[PDB]
């Protein structure tokens, strides 16, 4: 699995692989590993299948109860911390989870929080989670900045993704990428990775030591 | 009088009078029509509306394919025992493969009544309930009063009025019991049963309720447009 | 010590059409080197035009099933004898599984009918309750055998038109009953030559918008 | 059933007022009247026993002054065997906070404690209040020298001088008259058994119908000393001060 | 355990220990709330019933929640004391899920839940209290002041007085109060307030407690000589 | 959890054209220890089932009780105990695949393997298995333990599919399953000469048969088996 | 987590925590600040196992803040100490005690003088002038040894702190991305943002 | 005393009927059911001019597609809020659907019934339960302490309801328009209030399957008040 | 990984002529690591002296638990708790945790008031009471003091004497012990007058 999310001028971006894996069968090549919470809120999906499913489906429906109840949007912050809070009782029982809780409000601008099933809870401007994830933090840290477009923002996400993929066997399929603003999330659609990379090899002369 | 307080309380005559004010709370409901033949059983039931804005109250409740019940009197009672039915025929089923006797269901709404009566801070039920069925020893027609009687007849009629409807059955006994293998027609005796408990009123498209189980019939209720052919 | 576990083998797959939805299922039951059973059911119509395949542990899946179908009747009763859509069904299963996260029913998952527009549905469970919606899926012993035909045939994956040399890829044409039931079928026989588990019997459902309909085919017994 | 003979201690009077703790304030008004007086350097407790008797061994006796910690003491008005079950549990209060914190506890947070059990008694459970009114008499390094009381009700409030038992209207309008802020310890047992001495319903104050208390800097150096009175200290005390 | 409805309604369709506990409301001590442009005031009255006490370490009338949000109240004390602990609880636990203070009605439809909850409780009988809670959200600088009472029903106001001759209080408030422009400051809002007291307390010395609560956690209570200084000002003005 | 203690050996079973057949021995093994002779380990329940069960001796006299029970529960306030509302072999199954899985699942089961062979109202053959486990199956014959592995390659020769089920008869079922107990009697360590052997027709009711011994036995050519190789004396 | 050191000077308590969060394989974050704020005059600077460390901090937060609320009034450090302890020892034999250590720094209003207390998962509490949690101490000591004196200066305080971080940074294998250093005194808690 | 459980010797629970009573005593609540939408509307009733009226919550979201008016001791309808709130998203968790009308307030009612000697006395607040499904359309119940509840076309309940709903019965037709019906429950109000229908002392609501549920500004309603008076004048 | 040798540490009691004496290390470690030289193991609730070695934070437990206990006590009776009566309470308190026990070596050491006779007494972690007339140890170099009492002692020593016997008995056994030292303390109890030593011992 790789999963990212970083922070920018333009909100945040997150983007995902798609493969999932029992040992080395290749179990699927698409797993939605992002979660709509609600249209203003994502959720990251790394470790085991179900759990994160499961509990962030469940966290979206302690959020609509939270705005129903208090008339008002619920921040990143305690939307996170609802979901730290709950792993912290389950801590020892075997959850396993690696998850960037995200979102964008008033009073806190983008925001990300890393939430982990040993209970751990972090706020941050840049995580990637999996087991490709040190593939992805290599592009990542040479590429990033707070001044980045859009357009560039969600490419970077893209290729950080597919350096991972190339790489982790364990990640792969295609890639899902969100971009997030203050009125909400946005889509920005499936890429195939098998596709992907022959363009990207092409058009940015990257790879070299793959033969096309 | 001085014992009516509460359901632990036996009168100097005998008389548990909690349980015979709950008694009353059905005879203030509307009417319904239980009868059967050897092949079919069914339910006629006259709901009551609150005006001319409001729906009309549903009086009948499915409890298993084969099995289901009218009610008259309090109606949330009337879903706390149906529940209870739903759950019962349903441990029949899971557990033993087996579809619930219509005899053993009133076996043990009876015993569920009883235990209301005789303990301090309960109440007894406020509802009488008719439960129709077809099991392996053919359609049955049972009778529940909130006192745990449990009755098995051909036919019958709880709630206002209902002593129309019941003379009519008696008549009608040997003519009813005999429609074998059509619904239609031992509707139809339903229909005419129970307007004989009809005053001022008729029976309207929205008014009427009936439901029927049978040989090869599962258990199903009509409403609407589905009863204007009998009206 | 006591194993409360146990493996029966089978195999099970689904696959979803343009207006309809296959789940078939071989009907040979084992335990290590012995047969049980050459014909003991494995898919069932769990009614509102649903049918179920929980592959495994044999004593899981049929407590599963068990509890599911008894979900259909009480969504029934609760809500006004109300069709239960396919995605409903899905979710529900999903957190009867996740009930049993931390002892699970040790079985593979899949459900198969229609969806709200009248197109073919077929979703996936793992053992602890997540899920997915797919256009295609093998579960069990021969899952492993199976899938990879399925990526060729019904995805045409890694296939392209001639003449173009890679350029491009073969159109995703759609598939029509009689040719997937071709492809179930060959799917099995297959499976039955080079897995150990697979034979006996094939148990086909059908779904479509006129309901559930059931096809048999002899499987080797060896 | 049950029912029928239930008496319902917890609930209003048309008028909003709780039934039984008036009825047990009322108990508490016949009982031995009680004083505290609070000075700049210590605190005085006095109080009256009931009509003893001769054979009453007064020495080993105690009625109506308990002692809670080192630092905290309370004067008694009601049911002696009520306030032993509140006196217990206080004295617990106490070591548990000196558990936690590693510090002796305030007097405040005693008194509260005593008072949210006593509030509970008229709120929920269906039981009666406790028939015991406290003078409480304590020191710590926030507040210095401090004197609360605390009712059935179970509200409290602080004091330079209170009475509780019989005849604390009049007890305390002899306390408002002769009581200054710059009083001494010396002064105020003074005026705790002048008070004593016109209020009582004896024909005379003697050093057996008597308890008393001093809670005092007066021990060596920065720190405090509670000392209750023994039988022949009362007989000089009241000697002293020209009593009898 | 005791299980007992002691709550329960009448044949008028009135529960009467609800009812009666308002009249224990109706005895206690007079409060008063009053919200500036920029401030609300709080104002409390002491009964001179009691002299020779120790006004240093007797409970104050005005309680702090939290560092923004106060709680004043009419009624039973005891059981005063019980709503005050919950709702610091609660304050606690907020900050501690959410990750962020309470807003004063938040804090006070917890208290309004608290107390409804004893209205239909077996084996309780509903506080004999009525609240008066002020403060500011955070990050806010909009004024708020809400009311709650036995039955658990709360809302906001402008101005409100609850206790014994709340009655009289609140005609004073009514006419004297204009909501196209409130107390534009402090001292208009303290004078106010002290006013509206003045009308059912008796001598302005320490039967007045006056406490201000500002924006951003800035609460503090007037001493007798500041409110004496207000007392001495109203009246030299009203001879004429 | 635990471990069998005094165990039971194969259960065999199959279907014929007008009812089942089952069979058990009447040993009871201490290890390997043959401890007792006389256990019956198929047991009735009413005129149309008989449970054969295998395993844990112990847990099947708490099964036998429990079957028992059913009985006289079935009874009560039932006045058609006797007849239509009578208990069916798919009762009386359901029920014990319920005991069996509920067990399993609190890691405290019933160490057995049972086969509850019967004939329905509708004149219907009711053949299925139940284990430890919880895991249930049917076929046209079913066994247990060595059974399993020895009598059913024997059984499904003459009842290889359904179809073959109306072409059985009564005597060439019974006949086969005699065979097979002579053939686990060779093979099996752990099985009995006794037997004990029960059918249930839709015609002619239910014939319990006791104290059966396995006979015509071949032993003779024995006596020319010398050495382990290259031994001639 | 893992680096945080306590010192105690004349009139003040200095805690410098380290900044790394690492997750097996990777550094998921280098500014990461380990310490709570109990009260305006005491400062809690924690390391232990994932999440039990927050949560237990966050815990004690909780309770001081309440406890102030309630009285109108500060703890002294000792009392706050004390309830720390107390709640760690009760921990030890719970079910899934919590794993986390700390360092307690705090000014007493009341004695004037700087206060720093060391607590260990078990509930194993000691004053002193300087202390340290995990593998800090092996490398750190012998130079608060020879270098400590009570009489010290908060400057000179933050510069045998520079000496501690320096010898810490050549000697430990793992990159703990620097410290965060904060400051008690009388005035409260501020934090030296240039270290 | 006597039990709180106790049937009269009619067959009614006093406690049922005697909380009847108390809903009566409060403030007037209007539901109008059209093709269009549902609209709901309520008298504020402030006890004093300084209270500031738009804290006064007696209209309530329970979901996206199902709203809620009360009517009686308003403090008893928030736990039946909290809990129709739950009931509504923990559905929605298990079926990954919207909850039917029906089905939500079958699941209030079933609180209803649970006192005796659960809670210690009925609730005293009486509900208007408005909504959107896709089965059965726009609808709108009545849900009361007893436990019952009956569908209807139009209803209004507090003080006001019996002349109301004589109003309501010559007024609905099976085509009204949802602004038709807006200016009906405003129409109504007015005429059983007892102090001047205005925008701050009423408040209006409605729900549409495209929008959902949603309450009206003060600025909004204010207009269709406007709209009413020109109107009642035309003729 | 052992409970009771974690922190370390050593406290030896001897009785004397018409005193006793009672004495303690202050080191507490973390295993190899030296943490604190001023962890003082000897407590005492009015005349009763308690000394405590094991694991540290038990030490500190039990000390609030007999502070707890003792204060109760003396409201309640009105008067101190006595040796023998304190011997009894550490006693029933230790064994009440039979199968979940404080990891704790307990000594017990003072002189009753009324009778004036000297008294001593050790335990095990689980309450089992050693009474002996002579000497009692306790930590990590038990083995140690054990060698050293048993050949330095003699019955009857004046106050003076005793001093010099137990210090010697502790300082030698702790220099053969690597996780005791780092300081010692030693208390001298009369009838009415108590005299505490600190020792100046190498700090290694
Ligand atoms: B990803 O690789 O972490 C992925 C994320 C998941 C939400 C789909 N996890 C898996 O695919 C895991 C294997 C795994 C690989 C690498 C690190 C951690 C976990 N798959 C499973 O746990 C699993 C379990 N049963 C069936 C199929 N897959
Ligand atoms: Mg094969």
């Amino acid at each position: 699995t790789t999963t990212l999310a970083f922070r920018f001028q333009g909100g945040i971006i997150v983007a995902v692989d798609s493969r999932a894996t029992a040992g080395n069968w290749v179990a699927s090549q698409t797993v939605k590993k992002v979660i709509e919470i609600n249209p203003f809120l994502l959720g990251t999906m790394a470790g085991g299948t179900v759990d994160c499913q499961f509990w962030e489906t469940w966290l979206g429906s302690q959020c609509r109860l939270h705005e129903l109840r208090e008339k008002e949007r619920i921040s990143v912050a305690a939307a996170s911390k609802i979901l730290s809070n709950l792993v912290y009782q389950y801590k020892g029982a075997g959850l396993s989870m690696g998850t960037m809780i995200c979102g964008y409000t008033r009073k806190e601008g983008p925001t990300i929080y890393y939430v982990d099933s040993d209970g751990t809870r972090l706020k941050g401007d840049i995580f990637c989670v999996g087991s490709g994830q040190t593939f992805a933090y290599g592009v990542l840290d040479s590429n990033y900045k707070w001044d980045l477009s859009v357009e560039d923002a969600l490419y970077l996400g893209k290729r950080s993704i597919l350096a991972a993929a190339h790489r982790d066997a364990y990640s792969g399929g295609s890639v899902n990428l969100y971009h997030v603003t203050e009125d909400g999330w946005i889509y920005h659609g499936n890429h195939d990775v098998g596709e992907l990379f022959w363009k990207v090899k092409e058009e940015e002369g990257s790879f070299n030591n793959v033969i096309g | 009088n001085n014992y009516d307080g509460d359901t632990v309380t036996f009168s100097p005559t005998g008389r548990l009078f909690q349980v015979e004010y709950a008694l009353e709370a059905i005879k203030q409901g509307s009417v319904t029509v239980g009868l059967r033949s050897n092949t079919h059983a069914v339910l006629v039931a006259l709901k009551r509306n609150a005006d001319e804005l409001s729906s009309y109250q549903k009086k009948i409740i499915k409890c298993d394919e084969h099995m289901g019940l009218s009610l008259a009197g309090l109606a949330p009672d009337a879903r706390v025992l149906s529940n209870y039915l739903r759950q019962q025929c349903n441990y029949s089923s899971l557990v033993f493969n087996r579809k619930l006797a219509v005899e053993r269901a009133g076996h043990l709404l009876c015993d569920k009544a009883q235990k209301n009566t005789q303990s301090y801070g309960g109440r007894p039920y406020g509802v009488g309930l008719l439960i129709i069925g077809y099991d392996k020893s053919g359609a049955h027609l049972l009778e529940f009063q909130p006192s745990g009687n449990v009755t098995e007849l051909y036919g019958t009629a709880i709630g206002a009025r209902s002593q129309g409807a019941k003379t009519y059955l008696e008549r009608t006994l040997d003519t009813f019991i005999k429609i074998d293998g059509n619904p239609d027609e031992l509707i139809k005796a339903g229909v005419e049963a129970i307007s004989q408990s009809l005053r001022d009123e008729s029976l309207t498209v929205d008014n009427l309720s009936i439901a029927i189980v049978g040989k090869d019939t599962p258990f199903t209720i009509y409403d609407g447009e589905a009863v204007a052919k009998y009206i | 010590q006591f194993n409360p576990y146990g493996d029966n083998g089978g195999t099970i797959l689904g696959i979803a059409g343009e207006d309809f939805a296959v789940l078939a299922g071989d009907t040979r039951n084992i335990t290590d080197y012995s047969i049980n059973s050459r014909y003991e059911p494995k898919v069932f119509d769990c009614g509102d035009n649903i049918v179920m395949s929980a592959n495994g542990f044999a004593a899981d899946g049929d407590a599963l099933v068990k509890r599911f179908k008894n979900s259909v009747k009480w969504y029934h009763f609760d809500h006004n004898d109300k069709k239960l859509s396919i995605n409903s069904a899905a979710r529900n299963i999903q957190h009867l599984l996740y009930g049993k996260r931390f002892f699970p029913y040790y079985v593979h998952t899949i459900i198969a009918g229609l969806d709200e527009d009248g197109k073919g549905a077929v979703y996936s469970f793992d053992p602890v309750g997540s899920y997915e919606r797919e256009q295609c899926r093998a579960g069990g012993a021969a899952a492993s055998l199976i899938m990879p035909f399925l990526d060729n045939q019904v995805n045409f994956k890694n296939q392209y038109e001639p003449g173009t040399n890679g350029k491009v890829k073969k159109p995703l044409k759609y598939l029509s009953v009689e040719e997937v039931i071709k492809l179930v079928r060959d799917s099995f026989t297959s499976a039955t030559e080079r897995h150990i588990q697979v034979g006996d019997g094939l148990e086909i459902l059908i779904v479509t918008k006129d309901g559930v309909r059931k096809e048999f085919y002899e499987l080797k017994r060896d | 059933g049950s029912r029928r003979y239930d008496s319902r201690t917890t609930i209003f009077s048309p008028e909003g007022r709780l039934y039984q703790v008036e009825y047990a304030l009322e108990s508490i008004s016949h009982a031995g009247t009680a004083i505290g007086i609070m000075a700049s350097d210590g605190i005085v407790l006095a109080a009256e026993r009931k009509v003893t008797s001769t054979l009453l061994e007064q020495d080993t006796s105690t009625e109506k002054l308990y002692k809670l910690n080192d630092k905290i003491a309370v004067a008694v008005a009601g049911l002696t065997a009520d306030a032993e079950i509140l006196i217990n549990t206080a004295r617990i209060h106490a070591q548990n906070y000196l558990k936690t914190y590693n510090e002796d506890i305030p007097v405040e947070i005693l008194v509260r404690r005593l008072s949210d059990i006593k509030q509970g008694y008229t709120q929920h459970g269906g039981l009666r209040p406790f028939g015991v009114s406290f003078i409480y008499a304590g020191y710590d390094d926030r507040y210095g020298y401090q004197l609360y009381t605390s009712n059935p009700s179970g509200n409290y409030t602080g004091w330079k001088a209170i009475s509780v038992g019989a005849n604390t209207s009049a007890a305390q309008t002899l306390l408002q008259m002769d009581y200054k802020d710059d009083m001494k310890v010396d002064d105020a047992i003074e005026l705790a058994l002048k008070t004593l001495s016109k209020t009582t319903d004896s024909s005379a104050l003697t050093y057996d119908r008597l308890e008393f208390a001093t809670i005092r800097k007066g021990a060596n150096d920065g720190e405090v000393y509670q000392k209750i009175f023994k039988p022949q200290e009362i007989k000089d005390i009241l000697v002293k001060t020209g009593i009898t | 355990g005791y299980d007992r409805a002691l709550s329960i309604f009448s044949p008028d369709g009135h529960i009467f220990q609800v009812e009666y506990a308002l009249e224990a409301v109706k005895r206690g001590t007079c409060a008063v709330g009053v919200k500036g442009k920029n401030c609300v005031v709080l104002g409390c009255e002491r009964r001179s019933t009691l002299k020779l006490q120790d006004t240093r370490i007797t409970p104050s009338k005005v309680s702090k929640i939290d560092s923004h949000v106060v709680l004043s109240f009419s009624g039973l004390n005891a059981d005063s004391r019980i709503l005050i602990e919950k709702a610091r609880v609660e304050a606690q636990s907020h900050r501690l899920t959410l990750e962020d203070p309470v807003t004063v009605e938040y804090l006070t439809r917890y208290v309004a839940g608290v107390q409804q909850r004893y209205t239909q409780s077996g084996g309780v009988r509903p506080f004999g209290v009525s609240t008066l809670i002020a403060g500011f959200d955070p990050r806010d600088d909009e004024p708020k002041l809400y009311q709650t009472e036995p039955s658990g029903i709360y809302s906001s106001w402008s101005a409100q007085t609850i206790g014994r001759n709340s009655k009289t209080v609140r005609e004073f408030l009514e006419k004297n109060y204009d909501r196209k422009e409130p107390p534009a400051t402090v001292e208009e809002c303290v004078k106010l307030t002290v006013r509206s007291l003045l009308e059912v307390v008796q001598t302005g010395a320490k039967n007045i407690e006056i406490t201000v609560v500002k924006p951003d956690s800035d609460i503090v209570a007037l001493s007798s000589e500041e409110i004496n200084q207000y007392v001495t000002q109203i009246e030299q003005e009203k001879q004429e | 959890t635990q471990q069998p203690i005094v165990t039971g050996t194969s259960v065999i079973s199959m279907k014929y054209d007008n009812g089942v057949i089952i069979a058990a021995d009447n040993l009871g093994s201490y290890g390997s220890l043959l401890r007792f002779n006389g256990v019956e380990r198929l047991i009735p329940v009413g005129d149309n089932t008989v449970v054969g069960i295998s395993g844990d001796i112990s847990d099947m006299q708490h099964i036998e009780r429990l079957l028992k029970d059913l009985v006289t529960e079935n009874a009560y306030d039932n006045p058609l105990a006797d007849a239509e509302e009578a208990l069916e072999p798919s009762y009386i199954f359901e029920y014990l695949a319920t005991v069996m899985y509920q067990r399993r699942s609190k890691m405290n089961p019933l160490w057995n393997a049972i086969i509850v062979a019967g004939v329905q109202s509708n004149g219907d053959q009711f053949l299925r298995y139940v284990n430890l486990l919880g895991v249930t199956y049917s076929s046209p014959t079913l066994a247990t333990g060595f059974g399993a592995h020895m009598a059913n390659p024997l059984l499904r020769k003459v009842v290889d599919r359904e179809s073959d089920i109306p072409k059985t008869t009564v005597q060439v079922a019974e006949e086969a399953i005699v065979n097979a107990m002579r053939v686990l009697y060779y093979r099996d360590a752990r099985s009995s000469r006794n037997f004990s052997l029960a059918i249930i027709d839709k015609n002619t009711g239910l014939t319990f048969k006791k104290n059966l011994q396995v006979e015509n036995m071949k032993w003779d050519f024995a006596k020319d088996i010398k050495g382990y190789g290259t031994q001639k004396i | 987590m893992d680096i945080i050191l306590g010192i105690r000077v004349q009139d003040s308590v200095i805690l410098a925590s380290s900044k790394a969060v690492t997750r097996g394989i990777s550094v998921l974050k280098d500014s990461d600040d380990k310490t709570r704020q109990l009260s305006p005059h005491t400062l809690m600077s924690f390391a232990g196992e994932a999440g039990d460390t927050v949560q237990f901090a966050e815990y004690i937060q909780a309770n001081i803040q309440l406890y102030s609320i309630r009285e109108d009034y500060e703890l002294s450090p000792q009392a706050v100490s004390s309830f720390v302890r107390q709640e760690l020892a009760k921990s030890i034999r719970s079910r899934r005690p919590y794993q986390v250590n700390v360092l307690i720094g705090g000014y007493d209003k009341k004695k004037n003088k700087p206060e720093l207390y060391q607590i260990d998962y078990l509930g194993t509490k000691v004053e002193l002038p300087y202390g340290a949690h995990g593998y800090s101490g092996f490398y750190t000591f012998s130079l608060l040894d020879h270098h400590y004196r009570p009489d010290m200066t908060t400057e000179e305080g933050l510069d045998l702190l520079k000496l501690c971080v320096q010898e810490l940074e050549k000697r430990m294998p793992m990159d703990f991305k620097g410290v965060i250093v904060k400051i008690v005194d009388k005035d409260g808690i501020r934090q030296v943002d240039d270290f | 005393d006597r039990g709180v459980s106790t049937f009269s010797p009619e067959g009614r629970l006093f406690q049922v009927e005697y909380s009847l009573e108390a809903i009566k005593l409060g403030s007037t609540a209007i539901g109008i059911a059209t093709k269009e939408g549902v609209v709901l509307g309520v008298e504020k009733r402030a006890t004093s001019p300084l209270l500031e009226s738009d804290s006064i919550e007696k209209i309530v979201e329970i979901d996206r597609h199902i709203g809620c008016a009360m009517s009686g001791l308003t403090a008893d309808a928030r736990s039946m809020i909290e809990h129709a709130r739950t009931a509504a998203v923990t559905h929605n968790l298990y079926y990954d659907e919207d909850i039917n009308v029906e089905s939500l307030t079958q699941s209030v009612c079933d609180l209803a019934l649970r006192f005796g000697e659960l809670m210690s006395r009925p609730f005293g607040v009486a509900l208007l339960i408005a909504g959107h499904d896709a089965d059965d359309g726009y609808q709108l119940f009545h849900a009361e302490p007893s436990g019952t509840f009956y569908r209807y076309n139009a209803k209004a309940i507090g003080s006001g309801s019996e002349g109301a709903q004589a109003e309501l019965l010559n007024e609905w037709h099976s085509s009204l328009t949802l602004k038709e019906a807006e200016l009906l429950v405003l129409k109504i109000l007015k005429q059983v209030m007892e102090e001047k229908l205005d925008e701050n002392n009423a408040q209006l609501s409605c729900i549409t399957k495209q929008d959902g549920f949603k309450i009206y500004d003060n600025e909004k309603t204010a207009e269709l008040i406007k709209e009413l008076k020109e109107k009642e004048a035309a003729e | 990984s052992d409970p009771s040798s974690i922190n370390g540490g050593i406290v030896v009691a001897m009785t004397g002529k018409d005193c006793v004496a009672i004495a303690c290390d202050l080191r507490l470690g973390s295993q190899s690591l030296g943490v604190s030289n001023k962890f003082e193991k000897i407590f005492h609730y009015g005349h009763v002296f308690l000394g405590i070695t094991g694991l540290a934070t038990d030490v500190t437990t039990l000390n609030e638990m007999f502070r707890y206990k003792t204060n109760l006590y003396k409201l309640k009776e009105e008067r101190a708790i006595e040796p023998e009566t304190f011997t009894q309470l550490v006693s029933s308190s230790l064994y009440e945790r039979r199968f979940g026990p404080y990891f704790v070596g307990p000594v017990v050491a003072g002189i009753n008031s009324k009778s004036g006779k000297p008294f001593i007494a050790g335990f095990d972690l689980i309450g089992c009471i050693d009474e002996a007339k002579d000497f009692i140890v306790s930590g990590t170099a038990s083995d140690q003091l054990f060698g050293m009492c048993e050949s330095l002692y003699e019955p009857n020593l004046e106050p003076e004497d005793l001093f010099e016997t137990i210090s010697q008995a502790l300082l030698n056994a702790a220099d053969r012990d690597a996780l005791s030292g780092w300081g010692a303390v030693v208390y001298i109890i009369k009838k009415d007058e108590v005299v505490k030593r600190y020792l100046k011992m190498r700090q290694d």
